[PDB]
């Protein structure tokens, strides 16, 4: 679930 | 199939009393005589109006004034001791 | 000229219910009345002024008389900060027992209305201390209205 | 007879028409002289009946528009599935559904809006969703993300296919008119093909995929260890261990000893204790029965063969006591005009949506749906709003048909003429019943308030002073409670727990369902519902019936369907068109739906939902004050609007701030609508005159002269803004309250 | 806090004055109807022609300005 | 009864006569224009004030004007 | 032209409706429209519904002049039929209403008087202050 | 004293009834 | 104090509206264009457009910026 949230904050 | 004529306009525009009856009076003659005798004073219009207004006013005022405190809560008056206001006011 | 709007024939001719509405609406519009002239308009204005003055004087007389009769001015002037002013009494056949109990405020023996108009302070400042003064003022204003 | 008839290349795909706007209508196509032209170009965009007169072009345009709409719907579904697959916490929610809030939207970190990423749970931050999609996916058997990705890709492909089909059918092969007017084949295919085969296939999926995976999930196994769905198909041993009946294969079904399939096709009914939903076996059985029934019923109409029935024969040959000849020319009317079909279909769809909402809140069909209060509230409110809007639109289209598609010479109907010939009696009786119902229903509340304010609580219409109990509803509840023992020998329990009697069902410490009592408040609220419904019906029916002609205006048909007025004469004749009647009925529909949703929300929060303890007592959300505080208007204003708005307004600085922002914005829009609703055109035109002078003084005047909006446009803008503001206010309030406390 | 409220009060005063002044000055006539003085101070409308003319009299300007007066005083 | 007045700016296009729903207006010969005719309103007592005549009149400002006045049964359009 | 009469004309075939005459017909007045139809055909009544008009002379009763004129103009536009309507009082007086000169008003005919003609532009009217305190009106002059 | 018990019904009911009757008669009178 | 302030302010608002209403009535009825040629009243009737435009500009400015500041703070 962490990766899905991190997908928005990649930049 | 003619529904208009000028000689008599009663049936042309429809001046009919649909539920009017012309039978003689079926009431008992003695009953009618008694009721006619005892209903005479109320026939006049202005006198009936004046009597109705004056009598109604007088009766309503008398009933309101004479009535005791059991029927009317407002005529009983307060019973519990008074309480003070928010900031100590009376 | 025949129906209720005697001041306008056009409003009296039509048979619908708008005659009543428009007769009530345009009663004070003295310019549109039929057969009107300048003199009549001015005199009607003068009479209306006099009637209005009478109404105002009657209103203030009624206020003074009710405060004098059903109020607590004498108890208020002694302790201004700890007494609630009373406007007039309440009589109501529809009131229940809890309503009578709850509305009894001040030093009265029945329901009253607390006055938020502020006439108590004004009358206290201008130099009135007893109910006789208020009764006298009520009579004087009645005479002025008459 | 029945055949395929097409025309090759009726129109050629070219960019030349895109260059110039308003090609459908000549007066639009001429060119813009004032700004009004612009406002017209959107008003007649989809008025296919007025662009031309031939039925073939209208039918082809309708077909193409339907294809485009289907493509848009498929794209929306694909987007929802992809969001579920990529930015979501579905896998976390799968293991621990009770303590994790669903969320499938993540906000960027641009300005300071990152505070919108609330902590729903399961190591995730995002906006909580209330669409109920997670329950759908769990009930479908989906236990991973690759499956969701595949579903999204399939949805995108289907959207592309629908778009291509629409283009092909409008520009390459356009069906002819006789193809459209073959309603027997259409009905046969829509009943036997669309509704029978689809439900049979879904029953197949539920029997083959959903049931074993859901059994494994309910057994307590971890989601990552459950075998893949195709392994159940390939391996007979796993199915045999799970269900011994499958060991016999398809032999019993062909042998008519179907009792062997009683393991996974049952008739128990009620709610499943583990998840608080309907048994999946019952749902599969119901789908199979529905498939059989629809396949049987889809072979009724005669098409291209000897057998069947004729719709025209059925309509003409029906002789009854009250009707008589009656239905004679209805076939031509219903096969010639699109508006009549649109009206009937809209009314049916609206009623169906309302029934769907009622049945869905009554019996939860998905696992872990009952205990989610926000999802239930959102679904109920949304579906009821949709149903109300559709029911309202039906009347407008009926009025359109009556105005522009009705002639008594070529096509004559006896029943329609009989209805038209005595409209005054209908309207008078409807008006009387509306007045009486409203007077009593609202006078009860006013009397309660007045007796309360005077300190006379013993003269109310309440549960203690004067009682008005709904005896018929209580009798029906008792009969339904006693039915399973005697009236329904097959059913083991009641159809739903809402009926009085039985046992409370709760899941994970939260109440799922219990019997709902009925008292004086329910009586009063139901009568208010009836009053509002009757008034709306009166408005719409009057608008439809008096569309062609009236006593005031004997030639209202020539003026048309959309004309603001006839003039200042006759005392004033504003808002006589049927369009104005629809515009007036929208407000009353809004009123009725608002009252109904308020009633549902308060009753559910007061007497059903709540929490349960280990000992056994139940504590409801609001303490069960609906039965005594809802009989006065002060009670509705204080205990409901004032008390339940604390969470909406005190959400600033938290993860629910957007709800408060929308709460204020909806108020602003609602206040804005009155500007258009109350004023008139002449003042605005005269103001624009001075503004235009000020512009022309500086040589900046445009060629398209500004013009104030027409009367009908002003009314439409006003009603649109009013409805949007009210609905948004209710949405924000409901969602904030039920997310915070639920 | 008082700055914004004072500016809101000024906005209300300006808008009410605009409505009333427009109604007073455009009473004798305008371009949409250059003979407004013949019909009188108060009249319903002038029919649906010329695009439709509702609330065109000065009485309607006063009736519109009353709302803004109430809002500003509130 | 209302008041319908015809001014001399008229050009005799016969539109106002056709537009009237109660048969109030008519046309008479004239010599002040090219069409050699003008409008007239004999049956004024039948006018209902619908102002349809003013809607169909091509002129910088209308050559036919309707002023509302005292109302009556005929002008109000009551059927009872 | 000499006004005609309507002695004994029959009536179209109808089943009855609630949009017919009312107390005003017995009290104040009503209107009678007469025409001539070459064939028995179905038309639509102003009150509501559909009726059938017979061949020959046809006569109908209505409550207002607008209904008569609307039916007549529909007959003229769609069926190409001439028509004429009168007004009838409770006293039996009959007043000829439609074309008084025997010609429809849309066509000019000599012998017609001018009524309510102002020989000035609409912008030459005097201000209301000029006519104040008198019964006359600015547009009346 | 009890003046309100006598005066309130008069102003509340009897006088408005007389006023309404007189005004209706004068309105409808020809 | 609160009641007196509110009462007097509402009365003042109503009276101020009535002033403009009666000014418009005067312009409709009692104005004689010939006897007031080229005085201040005629010059006022001459250039209504500038006054209306500037009032509209001021109201638009105030409303736009006050609402913007309030919404930004919110
Ligand atoms: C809308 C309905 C409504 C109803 C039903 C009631 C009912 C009641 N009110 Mg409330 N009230 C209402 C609205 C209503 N109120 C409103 C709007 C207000 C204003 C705030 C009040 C304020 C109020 C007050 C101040 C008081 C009451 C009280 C009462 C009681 C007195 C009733 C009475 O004596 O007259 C009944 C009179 C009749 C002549 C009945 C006529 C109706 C008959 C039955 C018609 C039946 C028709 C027939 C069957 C039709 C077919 C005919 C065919 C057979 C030929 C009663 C329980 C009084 C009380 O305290 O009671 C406890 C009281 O003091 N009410
Ligand atoms: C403005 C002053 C006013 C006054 C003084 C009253 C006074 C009263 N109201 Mg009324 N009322 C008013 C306005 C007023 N009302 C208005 C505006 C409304 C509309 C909301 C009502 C609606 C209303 C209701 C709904 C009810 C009353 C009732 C009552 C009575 C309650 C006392 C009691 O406890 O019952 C004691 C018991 C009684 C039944 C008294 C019986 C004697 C009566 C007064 C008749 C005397 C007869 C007399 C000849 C009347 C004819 C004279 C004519 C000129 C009026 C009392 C007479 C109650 C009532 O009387 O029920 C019928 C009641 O239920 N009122
Ligand atoms: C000026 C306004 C005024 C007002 C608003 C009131 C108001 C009131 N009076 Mg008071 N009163 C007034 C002046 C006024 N009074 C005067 C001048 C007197 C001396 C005669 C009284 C003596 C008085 C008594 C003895 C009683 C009341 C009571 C009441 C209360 C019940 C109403 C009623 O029964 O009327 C009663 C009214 C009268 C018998 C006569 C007053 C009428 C005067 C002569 C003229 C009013 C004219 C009015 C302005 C109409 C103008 C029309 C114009 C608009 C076109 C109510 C609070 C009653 C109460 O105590 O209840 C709790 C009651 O018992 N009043
Ligand atoms: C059906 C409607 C639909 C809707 C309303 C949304 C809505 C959204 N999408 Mg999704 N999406 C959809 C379908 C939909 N999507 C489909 C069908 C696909 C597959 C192609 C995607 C694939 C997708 C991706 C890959 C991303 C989003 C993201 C977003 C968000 C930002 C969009 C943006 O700012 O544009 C940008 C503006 C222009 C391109 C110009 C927004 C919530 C973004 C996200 O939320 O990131 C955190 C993002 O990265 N979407
Ligand atoms: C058994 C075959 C069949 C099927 C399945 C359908 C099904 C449908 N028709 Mg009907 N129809 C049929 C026969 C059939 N029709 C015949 C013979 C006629 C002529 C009398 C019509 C006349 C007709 C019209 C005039 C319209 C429809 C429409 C619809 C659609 C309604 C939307 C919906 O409910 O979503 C349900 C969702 C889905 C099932 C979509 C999935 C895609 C399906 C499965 C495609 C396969 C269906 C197709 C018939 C077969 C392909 C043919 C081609 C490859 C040779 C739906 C696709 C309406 C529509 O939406 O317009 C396009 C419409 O306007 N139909
Ligand atoms: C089932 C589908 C359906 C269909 C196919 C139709 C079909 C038709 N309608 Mg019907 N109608 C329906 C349902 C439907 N209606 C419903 C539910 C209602 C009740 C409101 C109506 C009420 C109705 C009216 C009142 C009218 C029609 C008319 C029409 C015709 C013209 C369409 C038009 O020009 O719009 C072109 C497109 C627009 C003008 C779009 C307007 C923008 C909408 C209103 C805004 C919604 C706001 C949005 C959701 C908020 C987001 C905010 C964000 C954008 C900032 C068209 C044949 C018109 C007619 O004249 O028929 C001949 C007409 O007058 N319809
Ligand atoms: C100083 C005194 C004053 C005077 C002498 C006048 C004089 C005049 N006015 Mg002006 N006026 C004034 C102040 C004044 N006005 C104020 C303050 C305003 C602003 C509101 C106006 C606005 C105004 C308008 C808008 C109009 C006039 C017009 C008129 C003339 C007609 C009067 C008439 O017919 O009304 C008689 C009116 C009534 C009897 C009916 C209305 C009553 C109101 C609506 C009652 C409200 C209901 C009530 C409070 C309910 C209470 C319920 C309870 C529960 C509390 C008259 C020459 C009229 C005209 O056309 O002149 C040429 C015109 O239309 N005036
Ligand atoms: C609270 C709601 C409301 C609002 C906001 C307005 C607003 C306004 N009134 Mg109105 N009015 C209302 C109710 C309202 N009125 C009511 C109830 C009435 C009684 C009928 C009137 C009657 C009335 C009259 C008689 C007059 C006005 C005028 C005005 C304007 C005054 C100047 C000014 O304030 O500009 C400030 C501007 C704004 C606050 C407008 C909002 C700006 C938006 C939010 C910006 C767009 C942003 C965003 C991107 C939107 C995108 C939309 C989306 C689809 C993409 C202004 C447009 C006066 C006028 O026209 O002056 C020129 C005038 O003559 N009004
Ligand atoms: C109506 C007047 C108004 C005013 C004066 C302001 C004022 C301000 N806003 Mg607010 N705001 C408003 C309405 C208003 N707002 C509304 C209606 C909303 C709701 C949509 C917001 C929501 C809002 C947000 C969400 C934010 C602001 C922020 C800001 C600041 C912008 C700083 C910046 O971007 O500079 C940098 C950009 C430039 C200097 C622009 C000029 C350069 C141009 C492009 C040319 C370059 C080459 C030549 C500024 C103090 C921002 C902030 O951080 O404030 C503390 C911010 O985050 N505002
Ligand atoms: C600061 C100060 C000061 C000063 C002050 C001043 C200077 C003020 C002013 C003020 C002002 C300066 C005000 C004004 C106002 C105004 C108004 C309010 C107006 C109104 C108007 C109107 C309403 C009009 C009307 C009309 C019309 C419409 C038309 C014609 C007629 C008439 C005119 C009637 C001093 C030094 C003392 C010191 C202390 C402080
Ligand atoms: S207002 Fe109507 S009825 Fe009167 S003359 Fe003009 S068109 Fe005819």
């Amino acid at each position: 679930s962490g990766a899905n949230f991190a997908r928005a904050f990649t930049v | 199939s003619v529904y208009f004529d000028l000689e008599d306009l009663g049936n042309t525009t429809g001046q009919w009393d649909v539920y009017g009856s012309d039978a003689p009076s079926p009431y008992n003659p003695l009953q009618s005589k008694f009721f006619e005798t005892f209903a005479a004073p109320f026939t006049k219009r202005g006198l009936l109006l004046k009597f109705l207004i004056l009598g109604g006013g007088s009766l309503l005022t008398y009933v309101s004034a004479t009535s005791t405190g059991e029927v009317l809560p407002i005529k009983r008056g307060p019973q519990e001791p008074p309480k003070l206001g928010p900031r100590g006011k009376l | 000229a025949l129906r209720f709007p005697r001041f306008s024939q056009g409003l009296a001719q039509d048979p619908t219910t708008r005659r009543i509405w428009f007769g009530i609406a345009t009663a004070h519009d003295f310019e549109n009345h039929d057969d009107i002239t300048e003199e009549r308009l001015y005199q009607n204005i003068f009479a209306s002024h006099f009637g209005q003055l009478a109404i105002i004087f009657l209103w203030t007389s009624g206020n003074l008389f009710h405060v004098a009769w059903q109020g607590n001015f004498e108890a208020w002037v002694q302790d201004p900060l700890h007494v609630r002013p009373i406007a007039h009494a309440i009589w109501d056949p529809h009131f229940g027992q809890p309503a009578v109990e709850a509305f009894t405020r001040g030093g009265a023996l029945g329901p009253v209305n607390i006055a938020y108009s502020g006439v108590y302070q004004w009358w206290y400042t201008i130099g009135l201390r007893t109910n006789g003064d208020l009764y006298t003022g009520a009579l004087f204003l009645l005479f002025l209205s008459a | 007879e029945v055949k395929i008839l097409v025309d090759r290349d009726p129109i050629k795909t070219s960019f030349e028409e895109w260059a110039k706007p308003g090609h459908f209508s000549r007066t639009i196509a001429k060119g813009p002289d004032t700004t009004t032209w612009i406002w017209n170009l959107h008003a007649d965009a989809h008025d296919f009946d007025s662009h031309t007169s031939d039925l073939e072009e209208i039918s082809r345009k309708v077909f193409s528009a339907h294809f485009g709409q289907l493509s848009i719907i498929f794209l929306w579904l694909s987007g929802m599935y992809f969001h579920g697959a990529r930015f979501s916490n579905y896998e976390a929610w799968l293991s621990d559904p009770t303590h994790i809030g669903p969320s499938a939207q993540v906000v960027w970190s641009i300005v300071g809006q990152e505070i919108l990423n609330g902590d729903v749970g399961g190591g995730f931050r995002g906006i909580q969703i209330t669409s109920g999609f997670f329950q759908i996916w769990r009930a479908s058997g989906i236990t991973s993300e690759l499956q969701l990705y595949c579903t999204a890709i399939g949805g995108l492909v289907f959207a592309a296919l629908m778009l291509f089909a629409g283009w092909f059918h409008y520009h390459k092969a356009a069906p002819k008119l006789a193809w459209f007017q073959d309603v027997e084949s259409m009905l046969n295919h829509h009943l036997a093909g669309l509704l029978g085969l689809g439900s049979l296939s879904w029953a197949g999926h539920q029997v083959h995929v959903s049931l074993p995976i859901n059994q494994f999930l309910n057994a307590g196994v971890d989601p990552k260890e459950i075998p893949l769905p195709h392994e159940f198909i390939l391996n007979r041993d796993l199915l045999a261990q799970l269900y011994p009946s499958f060991a016999e294969g398809a032999t019993p079904f062909f042998t008519l000893n179907w009792s062997k399939y009683a393991e996974f096709l049952t008739f128990r009914g009620g709610l499943d204790p583990v998840t608080g939903g309907l048994w999946l076996t019952d749902i599969a059985h119901h789908h199979l029965a529905i498939a059989i029934l629809f396949l049987i019923a889809g072979h009724m109409y005669r098409t291209n063969w000897g057998i069947g029935h004729g719709i025209k024969d059925i309509l003409e040959a029906h002789k009854g006591p009250f009707t008589g000849q009656g239905h004679k020319g209805l076939y031509e009317i219903l096969t010639t005009s699109w508006h009549a079909q649109l009206s009937i279909n809209l009314a049916m769809l609206g009623s169906l949506t309302i029934v769907v909402a009622h049945h869905m809140y009554s019996m939860p069909p998905y696992p872990y749906l009952a205990t989610d209060y926000g999802t239930q509230l959102s679904l109920f409110t949304h579906h009821m709003w949709i149903g109300g809007f559709l029911i309202v639109g039906a009347a407008a289209h009926a009025a359109i048909f009556m105005v522009r598609d009705y002639d008594p010479t070529t096509r004559y109907n006896d029943l329609l003429d009989r209805v038209l010939r005595h409209r005054d009696a209908i309207i008078s009786h409807l008006n009387w019943v509306c007045i009486f119902l409203g007077f009593h229903s609202f006078g009860l509340y006013i009397h309660n308030d007045t007796m309360s304010a005077l300190g006379r609580p013993q003269d109310m219409f309440s549960d203690t002073a004067i009682q008005l109990q709904p005896v018929f509803a209580q009798w029906i509840q008792n009969t339904h409670a006693l039915a399973p023992g005697t009236t329904a020998p097959g059913a083991t329990t009641s159809t739903s727990l809402t009926w009085g009697g039985g046992d409370l069902v709760a899941v994970g410490g939260k109440v799922a369902l219990l019997p709902i009592p009925l008292g004086t408040a329910d009586f009063l609220v139901h009568h208010i519902h009836a009053f509002t419904i009757h008034v709306t019906v009166l408005i719409l029916l009057k608008g439809v019936l008096f569309a062609r002609s009236s006593r005031l205006i004997p030639d209202k048909a020539n003026l048309g369907f959309r004309f603001p007025c006839d003039g200042p004469g006759r005392g004033g004749t504003c808002q006589v068109s049927a369009w104005d009647h629809v515009f007036l009925g929208l407000f009353w529909m809004y009123n009725a739906i608002s009252v109904v949703i308020f009633h549902f929300s308060w009753k559910m929060q007061s007497d059903v939902w709540g929490s349960i303890s280990d000992q056994g007592v139940v504590t409801h959300i609001t303490g069960g004050n609906f039965a005594q505080s809802s009989i006065t208007i002060n009670g509705w204003l204080r205990d409901f609007l004032w008390a339940q708005a604390s969470q909406v307004i005190q959400s600033y600085g938290s993860s629910l701030s957007a709800y408060g922002l929308f709460f204020l914005g909806a108020h602003f829009v609602w206040a804005f609508s009155l500007m258009f609703l109350f004023s008139g055109r002449g003042y605005w035109q005269e103001l624009i005159e001075s503004i235009v002078w000020a512009h022309n003084k500086l040589k900046v005047a445009p060629a398209t002269q500004p013009r104030a909006l027409s009367i009908v446009q002003g009314r439409a803008v006003g009603v649109t803004h009013y409805l949007l503001g009210g609905i948004a206010t209710t949405w924000a309030f409901f969602l904030a309250r039920i997310i915070a406390v639920g | 806090g008082d700055f914004l409220v004072h500016h809101a009060i000024a906005l209300g005063l300006h808008t009410t004055t605009l409505i009333l002044v427009k109604g007073a000055l455009d009473a004798r006539g305008s371009k949409l109807m250059p003979d407004k003085k013949d019909f009188g101070y108060s009249f319903p409308c002038d029919g649906p022609g010329r695009g439709g003319t509702c609330d065109i009299s000065a009485w309607d300007a006063f009736y519109l300005a009353v709302f803004w007066m109430l809002n500003t005083i509130g | 009864s209302h008041s319908v007045k015809i001014y001399d700016t008229c050009i005799g296009c016969t539109q106002c006569v056709r537009a009237c729903p109660t048969d109030v207006l008519e046309m008479i010969p004239w010599d002040g224009c090219k069409a050699k005719q003008i409008a007239s309103a004999p049956r004024t007592e039948d006018c209902v004030g619908c102002k349809r005549c003013e809607s169909a009149c091509p002129t910088d400002f209308l050559s036919v004007r309707v002023y509302l006045w005292h109302e009556t049964t005929r002008s109000m359009g009551l059927a009872y | 032209t000499p006004p005609q009469l309507d002695p004994n004309t029959p009536s179209p075939i109808f089943a009855g409706s609630t949009g017919g005459l009312l107390r005003k017909a017995q009290v104040e007045e009503f209107y009678v429209i007469t025409w001539n139809s070459p064939k028995e055909q179905i038309f639509e009544m102003p009150t509501g519904g559909a009726a059938i008009m017979r061949e020959g002379p046809n006569l109908l009763k209505l409550a207002r002049k607008e209904q008569c004129l609307a039916l007549g103009t529909r007959l003229r536009s769609k069926y190409k039929i001439t028509y004429q309507f009168y007004r009838v009082f409770p006293n039996g007086e009959v007043q000829y209403l439609h074309p008084k000169d025997g010609v429809y008003p849309e066509k000019a005919n000599p012998g017609r008087e001018g009524v309510g003609l102002n020989m000035r532009s609409i912008g030459k009217n005097v201000s209301p202050i000029e006519v104040k305190f008198t019964g006359k009106q600015s547009y009346d002059l | 004293n009890n003046l309100p018990s006598i005066f309130v019904p008069l102003v509340g009911l009897v006088f408005p009834a007389i006023a309404m009757a007189s005004l209706f008669l004068h309105i409808q009178k020809n | 104090q609160a009641a007196l302030y509110t009462h007097h302010q509402y009365i003042a608002g109503f009276i101020m509206t009535g002033a403009f209403a009666h000014g418009a009535i005067f312009f409709i009825r009692d104005y004689n264009p010939e006897q007031n040629e080229d005085n201040v009243l005629a010059r006022m009737l001459d250039h209504k457009e500038a006054i209306i435009s500037h009032l509209s500009w001021a109201s638009l400015f105030l409303g736009f910026h006050t609402l913007g500041l309030y919404v930004h703070n919110d």
